[PDB]
């Protein structure tokens, strides 16, 4: 038994799902540890990915008489642990090289002969929340790739496994195969705070979801937003907290993926409502130049899962995927609107397109909306939606059965989903 | 007699005599399906996942007993859906209000299976049945008692089926280019190929009866085993070809029972049981299957859903004490206590220990009316490991929890006329929190929050009329139910607020109002007609959301829950047909279920909503008996109009099916 990387393609135009032969993840970075891919970033007709080390497995720890084991006291001796993060006997759980970051560059969606580049300025580049990995490598409008790192390995129980690198940013220039001299220490601009998630807005502007307290595994305290300009202070980066949002104590959660359009961002905000008030979840437009937020469309639901556009043959409409949870049961509703800046929308009074909840939601341009879901759950299939000829939301005919994924993205005409699995070679 | 005493009690109880069903191919759940307000929902096939609902309460809110022994700690190899009806002498269902003598926390109600404890000096019973989809079911029960007081009894049974019935579903096509896809516009009629199931069970009891120091002292041992093949997932479109599950259970028990222990009219019963269960879930295939039985390689991936070779072994044990006393017929006293200990762990063990005490008193000054008052005390202790670290996975400590509550109730009945009876009952019931809900997060600070037990107010009213008019016999009953439930323990919504919350919380309230009608007409001994109708509304009763906003589903019907259903039957009897003592029975049956939506009825465009359709199915059976039940042959046809049936949203059940049974009984 060995660890490998599983990659699945959904071809958008022809409605076909394909599985790639499992890639060997054992000793992917040259130190015996298996990795998980975070982010599938299309840029410069190439694929950029962050291989995040997962420590040694059972096979890795016993390879050639413990060749790869640097800290023998960290190897599990007993089989136990919570089912979410249960471990087997004889494997080393987390990475033992937390003071570096790796980037893999591929030339196409066939994932052959990676170009691996290493940096020692930042820890591994991915957001982490329990079992969820968040992409933190993004691309500016000129092709440059920015690699952000929140230094989550700072909350490791073992001191050897803690990182000493503050949360930061490095850059790969367009058409280059190595890191340049650019670095930014984000914990010096944010008053010693880290971030949970980051997205691109426009140009070299990025939106960061900042912790109000200490970085943790449950995401407690990530109730503020900031705008980071990479080339702000004479190519040194500048960070400004967003104004106009509700106070951090009055925020329950943000939407997973904002919608970027016309040089601004659209973010779903869920507030905590004071006894006597009527604050409902809404869509906030964030302007990065003035780093300000403005309340827009009101959503009358318990959650927001996707914001985007869908168009078909002279029809076009904004789509908001709202979530309603009640009776310990949860449903999702696609709601069509003509603006994200005024008005209100609700699934009440029998409105909206009803579906089951999906693991991920991803818009393919303004052509399709894909609901990604693996074998398990209420409806363990991957579905897709579009606009019919007369302006209504309809479901695509074909459906798919996919394996569990931890990252996803779009390259060319393919939606790519990747995870780390057990495999035999 | 016993069925009559249960039916005429002041409680809202229904007693069914199972001895009239021993010639059929039914299980315990099939017999229970005829109780008013009781609904069965099966995934489809023999040994499939079964959910029993009573007045809208399902799962943990309805408690099962066999001769007063709790069954919540028994594995799936010995369960309601896989025990033949021949196992039971009768079945009692208590709805809402539960009399003292069971000692359990149940918001919904209690089902009690009573076996035959008045056997002859020697007896033998054997039956075999063959069916449509390669179904084989056999049952044996034999025993004897001797003149020195020694007695023994042996039960054994097995159920086997392939469940190879046809369903309609879109199939995943594997393309020549290497891809695959499931086109929803194309629906195929395909047979089931990986649905085989079979379970076996043996029960053995030996002891002494009719002694000066014990009316009954018995030692028993039960062994059960089960093998299952997983055919689909939650929806039918997901299909599997290699995943399977295995299990087995071992159950020793001791029983003691005596009357007039130290003073006259003082009866005592003590009971002890131990249950050890083993489970094994295997999912290790390297291929992807479609509904046609074809295979495609997963290209190095193991596990068609998720790689798994999991084995688990759990244990638990319970003890029960009951004392009865009475001063004449006007004053009756019952005292009960139940202890139940569970060890989830397959240095800190996840331990749950539950203690329930009950006391009841009945006053019956005349034959016109009687009244009962009772009180119960609930106490649960939970213990688990919790961590206090940055990631909470290094340092562990013990965290304990104690929950106590007091329940109470009353039940009265009045006989307005000779055959007219009116019942009124009330109880305040609880459901105590579990170890997984309390210590699921395994965090020290989140553990101290704790959870309150779920609570319910249950009110019952009944009016029944029974009369015999020459050869005509008539029985009519109507009933009203009110349930008010609060402090439901629900999953918490995922948030990133500055405040940390546990994975569960006391949030949820449901208001249920309902009525039922039951009728039974008999003429002489050759025609019997009967039916039940149930109509209830179950409303979400929470005004605000978890974040403080007005709830969209407040006041709406609770989704994924049937709320109107009916059943009816007619039986014809020809006694002394070909010789004296030989009888012929022809029985017709039908079931009606009203359609319901999968999600909340008030949300989403109606044409885009997942709905379970309205269903109406029919059953037929014929039996012939020789020498007063000594030899019996039976033929049954189920779903003889071949309707598409779905207890769950998209899980189709079997169509027209044919079964044949042969049975013999000897005794003396």
């Amino acid at each position: 038994v060995q660890k490998g990387i599983a990659i699945t393609y959904l071809h958008v135009t022809d409605q076909i799902m394909k599985n790639r032969d499992v890639i060997r993840g054992e000793n992917f970075l040259g130190n015996g540890e298996y990795v998980t891919f975070a982010g599938i970033l299309e840029a410069n007709n190439k694929i950029y990915t962050a291989p995040i080390p997962m420590g040694l497995s059972v096979y890795g720890s016993a390879f050639e008489d413990g060749k790869w084991v640097k800290y023998p006291e960290l190897v599990k001796t007993e089989d136990g642990g919570s089912n979410s993060s249960s471990y087997e006997k004889g494997e080393l759980q987390w990475t033992q090289y937390p003071n570096e970051a790796w980037v893999a560059i591929y030339n196409d969606e066939n994932f052959n002969n990676p170009t691996l580049i290493r940096t020692d300025k930042i820890s591994y580049a991915c957001g982490r929340m329990r079992s969820q990995y968040y992409q933190t490598i993004w691309a500016a409008d000129n092709g440059d790739v920015y690699v952000f790192s929140p230094s989550y390995a700072k909350i490791m129980d073992a001191d050897v496994q803690k990182t000493n690198l503050p949360a930061g940013v490095v850059r790969i220039k367009a058409g280059a195969t190595d890191f340049d001299s650019y670095y930014c220490n984000l914990e010096e601009l944010s008053g010693g705070k880290s971030f949970l998630r980051c997205w691109h807005i426009t140009g070299d502007y990025f939106l960061l979801q900042m912790y109000t307290g200490e970085i943790n595994s449950r995401g407690t305290g990530a109730t503020r937003m900031a705008v980071f300009k990479a080339t702000g202070n004479g190519d040194k980066g500048e960070l400004y907290y967003v104004d106009g949002l509700p106070e951090p104590d009055r925020i329950s959660s943000f939407s997973g993926t904002p919608f970027c359009e016309n040089g601004v961002a659209y973010v779903g905000v869920i507030p905590i409502t004071a006894d006597g008030e009527t604050n409902h979840p809404a869509i906030y437009k964030i302007d990065p130049v003035t780093h300000t937020a403005t309340k827009g469309l009101t959503v009358n639901a318990t959650g927001i899962t996707a914001i985007g556009r869908l168009a078909k043959d002279s029809h076009s409409t904004y789509v908001v995927s709202a979530t309603v949870t009640s009776a310990n049961s949860t449903a999702n509703y696609l709601l069509a609107t003509s603006t994200l800046e005024s008005g209100s929308v609700t699934p009440g009074n029998n409105n909206g397109f009803e579906t089951a909840t999906g693991t991920a939601w991803i818009f393919y341009k303004d052509q399709y909306l894909y609901r990604l879901q693996y074998n398990q759950g209420n409806e363990g299939v991957t579905t897709a939606y579009e606009l019919n000829t007369n302006g209504g939301i309809a479901k695509r005919s074909n459906e798919y059965t996919i394996t569990r994924f931890t990252t996803y993205g779009i390259f060319g005409e393919n939606i790519i989903s990747s995870s780390a699995v057990d495999a035999t070679f | 007699s016993a069925v009559s005493r249960v039916n005429k009690s002041a409680f809202n109880a229904v007693a069914i005599d199972a001895k009239g069903l021993h010639n059929s191919t039914q299980n315990l759940s099939d017999a229970l399906a005829k109780v008013p307000g009781l609904k069965l929902r099966e995934a489809g096939g023999v040994g499939s996942d079964m959910i029993l609902s009573l007045d809208g309460f399902s799962g943990k809110h309805v408690k099962l007993f066999i001769d007063g022994v709790p069954q919540e700690g028994v594995g799936s190899s010995f369960g309601l859906n896989n025990i033949p009806i021949n196992f039971a002498d009768r079945i009692e269902v208590y709805r809402g209000v539960v009399p003292v003598g069971f000692g359990t926390d149940a918001l919904g109600g209690v089902i009690n299976i009573v076996t035959n404890k008045n056997r002859k000096n020697w007896f033998l019973d054997a039956s075999y049945s063959y069916g449509s989809f390669n179904t084989h079911k056999s049952y044996v029960n034999f025993g004897q008692t001797f003149k020195n007081g020694l007695t023994y009894e042996i039960n054994a049974f097995q159920n086997y089926s392939d469940n190879s019935y046809y369903v309609d579903t879109p199939v995943e096509e594997f393309y020549e280019g290497g891809g695959s896809a499931i086109n929803t516009d194309k629906v195929e009629h395909v047979k089931r190929f990986h649905d085989n199931y079979h379970n076996e069970a043996v029960v053995g009891k030996v002891g002494l009866v009719d002694k000066k120091w014990a009316d009954r002292l018995m030692i028993g041992l039960t062994y059960s085993r089960m093998y299952k093949e997983i055919q689909t997932g939650v929806v039918q479109k997901v299909v599997f070809g290699e995943k399977y599950r295995k299990g087995n259970s071992l159950m020793p028990s001791l029983e003691y029972r005596k009357r007039n222990l130290f003073v006259r009219n003082l009866d005592v019963a003590f009971t002890a049981n131990y249950n050890r269960n083993f489970t094994n879930n295997v999912d290790t295939a390297t291929y992807r299957f479609n509904w046609l039985g074809e295979k495609t390689s997963l290209k190095g991936r193991k596990g068609e859903q998720s790689y798994q070779d999991m084995k688990s072994d759990n244990d638990n044990w319970n003890a029960t004490f009951t004392a009865n006393y009475h001063i004449g017929t006007a004053h009756t006293f019952v005292l009960n206590h139940v202890l139940n200990t569970f060890h989830r762990e397959n240095a800190i063990a996840k331990v749950t220990r539950k203690n329930i005490t009950g006391f009841s008193y009945r006053l019956m000054p005349s034959e016109h009316w009687n009244l009962s008052v009772f009180g119960k005390y609930y106490n649960q202790y939970n213990a688990g490991p919790v961590s206090a670290s940055t990631s909470g996975t290094s340092n562990y400590v013990r965290l304990t929890n104690n929950v106590s509550s007091v329940g109470y109730g009353a039940a009265g009945t009045y006989f307005i006329l000779s055959g007219l009876q009116a019942k009124l009952s009330y109880e305040k019931a609880y459901r105590l929190p579990t170890n997984e809900e309390l210590f699921g997060d395994e965090d020290l600070e989140l553990g101290k929050i704790g959870l309150n037990p779920e609570k319910s107010d249950n009110l019952n009213f009944n009016l029944s009329y029974n009369r015999q008019l020459g050869k005509h016999g008539l029985y009519v009953e109507t009933g009203l139910i009110y349930r008010n439930t609060s402090d439901y323990i629900y999953r918490s919504i995922e948030t990133t607020s500055n405040r940390s919350y546990g994975s569960y919380s006391n949030y949820g309230s449901v208001e249920t109002k309902g009525y039922h009608i039951s009728a039974r007409y008999n003429y002489s001994c050759w025609v019997s007609i009967g039916g039940n109708f149930t109509q209830m509304d179950v409303r979400d009763n929470v005004e605000k959301t978890q974040t403080g906003q007005e709830s969209l589903t407040y006041g709406a019907r609770m989704p994924n829950l049937p709320y109107r259903f009916a059943n009816s039957d007619i039986s014809f009897f020809w006694r002394n047909l070909w010789k004296k003592g030989n009888t012929l029975t022809v029985t017709y049956d039908n079931m009606y279920v009203h359609g319901f939506p999968l999600y909340s009825e008030a949300l989403g465009a109606v044409e885009t909503k997942d709905i379970v359709p309205t269903q109406f199915s029919h059953n037929l059976g014929i039996t012939y008996s020789l020498k007063n039940g000594r030899y019996n042959v039976s033929f049954e046809c189920k779903n003889f109009t071949d309707e598409k049936l779905y207890d769950n949203f998209s899980l189709q059940k079997a169509g027209r099916a044919f079964y044949g049974k042969v049975r013999v009984y000897f005794g003396g």
